[PDB]
């Protein structure tokens, strides 16, 4: 597929970091440019990267339970840094406890994401989303 | 603070608590004296390190599971039921991730929306901002002994609370609260921090009050190799009893492999033992805990009992003194108090289904704990020669150099070179080994059994092996074998 | 007939062939010469001969339900889902218990109510009802090997149809099908009638046509020792085999202590295979099956996953070919199919996440392993010496005189003497011997394990401890201990 | 507490005993008179004994799941043998699987039994009960 760059971390106070191995080790082998920004990741970072690096999407992974506290915002803050209309994905176990999925997908839809993953998502198919919004299969 | 391994003394002590006590408003709550005797009013019954002597007397396996919400009533609700419909034999209180970053602002913003949306949005129980009178009512509402869960670098203050508190036992250590939790805390910071945790619980066993404190063996919970674990606890038990720490639990996460798995606990108990007398200290008790797979699970059910129930039945054969409760939800969320009590009800059905089985000694259990053993002690010999004979020193050291280096380990004083992948009965082996000092024997023992995988599936041993084992019990299965 | 231990004739058995297929308007259904073509068009991924010898290249164990309703579509979607959603990997039918006293009038009539009711009110698949026309459909509807497992005194006409029905694996033997199922058949008769369904699979065989046939190692489920349960088992498979019978799976049913019931199934497996040579009967190939714990299951569903998945690892352990799955309904009714599912995926979970690992051996092992083959060979020694050379007329006159005794069989040709216990480590031992033959040692060291259970309990030895192990799987713990 | 006799048995193609001679047992420790027709027992064989020992009362188990069948009818057989108002319990795994016991219970109590038991009743439950419906608790 043709080059993209893309923003991954692990947001909050969240040291989840096995995921986020293999979510670099895949999207790079699709290859995109990740820019990894690791674990324990506050929003600042998430777009200080996308600018730096003139991303076209933010992957916030967030497995510790308290995603949505932490993820509250960041679409708001990323307009304000000048990244309108960019890509805003979010996934791992972004809610404390099993949940209705309909309700916690719309929450965080709400809040300013674009997808919004479960809990097991192959990166094959965040992969795939990706392609198809950035037209690139 | 320079740091080294040497006690801290009395007036160094209560310097260090003067500052840290300030720290959030509840450090005004915590009076030594007055929790000394709060602390002695506690009975047997739920004294942490009291009943893991009777645990070890009477050859239970005591088992405990992983629990916390952000609201006091909620949390205390949530224990009485895993106490009374789980059989719980021993209580967490599972700390969230705020309090674990010493973010009590984030805490106190948790708590309120938490109330707000009448449900937890923390994934634990905020400590700190709950204070000593907070603990206490846990405390005074449960019929077990409480112990501080939870992967805080710097937990001085926690320490301070949750002891006053009357919780009895503080889980961690300088590097398994540091390297699977952090990415940006030295560990000369971490070591110097947990001496102080550490020199609280010898203040406290020097007044006669009975503290229990279990370094985290399962580090990353991602295919640790047992010496590499054991090195780790082994250490943080040396440095815990040279603060004055007089009854600790050291622990082990499953591999998958029964006799791996057991071998790696009885080396783990017979070298932490040997270590702790050949350095002087003659008067520690020592117990075990066996962490259930912590890995990734299964998302459906059933199989997350099997997985569950399977890891009992090393435990209780391992002879472990405790063992730490998985869930059918883990591969989902924080277990509800029905899902939680499932997995403890499971797990201590397996154990009575087991009363006083013990694994026997065989040839093959006797070769994996000679290979763990060697394998250990060049870790820890390497340690106290970087040293100088000073262990704590040698941590830093051994950190800076690869010598100790933890799978996965978020923190950036992690080499991060050595890499572990199984072998072909599902031994966790090391395929790359970085800095870990190794000899060739030894190395070489470790490449047999991995070409026996190799040939066996048909591809050489790699990182996508890694991967595969990293996926497996996810998908169904403990080795990650081809598609 | 008289009863002897030779191979029935061509002719001997064509007439009573003739006499079994008038039992039922069904029989006219079998015709031999089209069931051996029909056959061996089956593939070799649903003989179930044929799938054993893989389980067994592949030292892998395989997991097969218990499952069975009287109206046959719902039977074979039952099935399917377990095939399924539960990852079977060989499936049963289990046959209602009107079947199995051959009451073909009783089956109609609940094939009857079950359609009208919506539901089944028979315990099982009503096999020569249905016919072979049925139990073809059945066979075509899945795609794993199809083995009657059931309970039957004289079970002739039900082998017929089945194995025309192209299901290639029958359970049962003249022993293990009568004691514990019935109270009034003479062992003379239920061993002459097996004598029948061993010389079918023997014609079969001699068509090049490979069925497998399993003696019903548990026979009451409840505390039966080690060794008269294998004495039962090494017989039956003496004695398919004097008919032409190939493929054999011995059974044992859990008794709970690690070491005992994987003592218990290498003995089953070693002596099995010594006395088959040792009478010359040297191209049978043999295979196991571990039966998870039989006795009654605690009604919670999440301890009944903690005695599945135990029972699981002890066969996985122990290199069974083969494991019968338990589901968390146990204790309450015939499962619903996601019951069943559900232990089925626990337990194939378990068994992958042990894949390739066998208990080493040891000392202890050892030590219980012989004491199980001399026990065994006590029993067996005096049945040949009875019967003079003949284990059939022995087998008779065992039962006659109490050397073989089936705890808590409602057999009234089972002497009822021999009293079963379990001792301090929960191995079953014997507590009153009866007339079972062992010599003052084998008595003594049984003696001697159950003095050790007294001492620790403070109290007799005695039947209250055989009623208290009775009860105690379903209230918790292996053992019953007072109080 | 005084004297009394019962005719105990498991009914139909049903060869569970064990429940049976623990149940012997129980209420022979209690102080009845137990009249144990054993396993594989038909209705008339309850009957046959009941009259020749003048019992008490019938306590049919029914474990392997067929007791629906089995049980029906029962009350009638007695009544045309001058049984009538003999009492009759029903227990052990009556129906086949787990069903909710409130319909069961019903179920057999419109068959004529005057007590039903659900799956794991202990043998001490069914002797106070027919202790208190003998009047002799
Ligand atoms: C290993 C592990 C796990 N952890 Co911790 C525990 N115990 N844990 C740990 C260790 C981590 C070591 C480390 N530094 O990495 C360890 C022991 C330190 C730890 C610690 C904690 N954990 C904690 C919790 C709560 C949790 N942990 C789990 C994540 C609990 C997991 C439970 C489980 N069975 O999955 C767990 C067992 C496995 C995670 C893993 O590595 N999987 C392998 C990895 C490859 O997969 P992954 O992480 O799921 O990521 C994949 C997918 O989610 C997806 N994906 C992820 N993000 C995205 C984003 C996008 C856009 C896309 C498209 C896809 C994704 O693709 C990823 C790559 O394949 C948890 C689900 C277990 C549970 N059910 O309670 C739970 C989160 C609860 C919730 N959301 O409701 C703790 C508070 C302790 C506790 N209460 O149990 C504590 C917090 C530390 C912190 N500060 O964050
Ligand atoms: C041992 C056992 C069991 N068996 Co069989 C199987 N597998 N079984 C056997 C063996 C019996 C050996 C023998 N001859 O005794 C064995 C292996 C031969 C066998 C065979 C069969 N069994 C069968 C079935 C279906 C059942 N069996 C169970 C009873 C299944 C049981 C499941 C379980 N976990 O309970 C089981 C595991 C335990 C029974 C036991 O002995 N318990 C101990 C005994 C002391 O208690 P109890 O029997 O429950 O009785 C007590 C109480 O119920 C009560 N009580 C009972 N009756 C009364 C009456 C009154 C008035 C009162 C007051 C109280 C009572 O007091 C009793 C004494 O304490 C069953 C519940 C298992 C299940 N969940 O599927 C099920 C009945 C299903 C249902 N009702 O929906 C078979 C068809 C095979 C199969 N599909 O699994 C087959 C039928 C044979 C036949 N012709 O009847």
């Amino acid at each position: 597929m043709e080059k993209k760059t893309i923003v991954l971390g692990v947001i909050g106070s969240d040291c989840h970091a096995v995921g986020n191995k293999i979510l670099d080790h895949a999207f790079t082998n699709a290859g995109f440019n990740v820019v990894n920004i690791g674990v324990l990741s506050p929003q600042e970072l998430f777009i200080k990267a996308a600018i730096e690096t003139k991303a076209d999407a933010i992957l916030v992974s967030s497995l510790y339970g308290q995603g949505e506290i932490d993820c509250k915002g960041l679409r708001q803050k990323c307009d304000e840094a000048g990244l309108e209309g960019i890509l805003l994905y979010v996934g791992g176990n972004i809610v404390v406890g099993k949940q209705h999925w309909p309700d916690v997908e719309k929450r965080f839809k709400d809040m300013g994401y674009d997808r919004v993953y479960a809990p097991g998502t192959p990166p094959e198919v965040g992969i795939a989303d990706l392609k198809k919004d950035l037209n690139i299969e | 603070m320079e740091l080294k391994n040497k006690k801290w003394t009395d007036e160094e002590f209560h310097k260090q608590r003067e500052e840290v006590l300030q720290q959030w408003p509840t450090g005004k709550e915590v009076d030594l004296q007055e929790a000394v005797d709060y602390l002695k009013k506690i009975p047997a019954e739920k004294n942490f390190a009291e009943k893991l002597v009777l645990a070890k007397k009477k050859g239970i396996t005591m088992a405990q599971p992983r629990a916390g919400v952000a609201l006091l009533d909620e949390h205390i609700e949530l224990l009485r039921y895993l106490q009374d419909e789980g059989g719980a034999d021993f209580l967490p209180s599972t700390i969230d991730a705020y309090t674990r970053q010493n973010r009590y602002d984030e805490c106190e913003n948790g708590i309120k929306e938490s109330e707000k949306a009448g449900r937890s949005l923390l994934n634990g129980f905020p400590g700190v901002n709950f204070g000593v009178k907070g603990c206490r009512k846990v405390l005074e509402a449960v019929n077990l002994p409480l112990q501080a869960r939870h992967g805080t670098p710097d937990s001085r203050l926690l320490a301070e609370i949750i002891h006053a508190g009357g919780w009895t036992s503080n889980e961690g250590g300088g590097i398994s609260y540091n390297v699977p939790y952090a990415k940006n805390v030295t560990i000369e910071k971490s070591l110097l921090d947990w001496q102080y945790c550490d020199r609280l619980v010898g203040f406290y066993e020097e007044q006669g009050v009975h503290i229990n404190r279990e370094p985290f063996g399962p580090l990353t919970g991602t295919l640790v190799p047992p010496s590499m674990s054991n090195a780790v606890g082994i250490t943080e038990a040396l440095l815990a009893a040279e603060q004055g720490v007089k009854n600790i639990t050291v622990g082990y996460g499953e591999c998958g492999n029964m006799i791996q798995d057991i071998a790696a606990l009885r080396c783990l108990e017979e070298q932490t033992n040997e270590y702790l007398k050949a350095y002087g200290y003659n008067d520690v008790f020592v117990t075990t805990v066996f962490h259930q797979w912590m890995g990734g699970f299964p998302q459906d059910e059933s199989k997350a009992f099997g997985v569950i129930v399977t890891a009992t039945t090393i435990a209780a054969l391992a002879g472990a003194t405790k063992v730490i409760v998985k869930t059918p939800h883990e591969a989902i969320g924080i277990p509800t108090k029905e899902a939680n009590a499932a997995g403890i009800k499971a797990t201590k059905m397996a154990l009575n289904m087991l009363e006083g089985q013990r694994m026997p000694m065989s040839k093959e259990l006797e070769t994996e704990m000679a290979v763990i053993k060697a394998e250990t002690k060049c870790i820890l010999d390497k340690m106290f020669e970087l040293g100088k004979g000073d262990l704590a020193i040698g941590t830093v050291k051994a950190f800076e150099t690869g010598v100790m280096d933890i799978p996965f380990g978020p923190s950036k004083y992690n080499a991060g070179k050595m890499m572990p992948v199984r072998d072909n009965l599902g031994c966790v082996r090391y395929l790359e080994f970085g800095n870990v000092p190794f000899t060739e024997e030894i190395k070489n023992y470790n490449r047999e059994r991995l070409q026996e995988r190799a040939k066996f599936e048909g591809r050489d041993v790699s990182f996508q092996m890694v991967i595969d084992d990293i996926f497996a019990v996810g998908k169904g299965r403990l080795i990650g074998r081809p598609e």
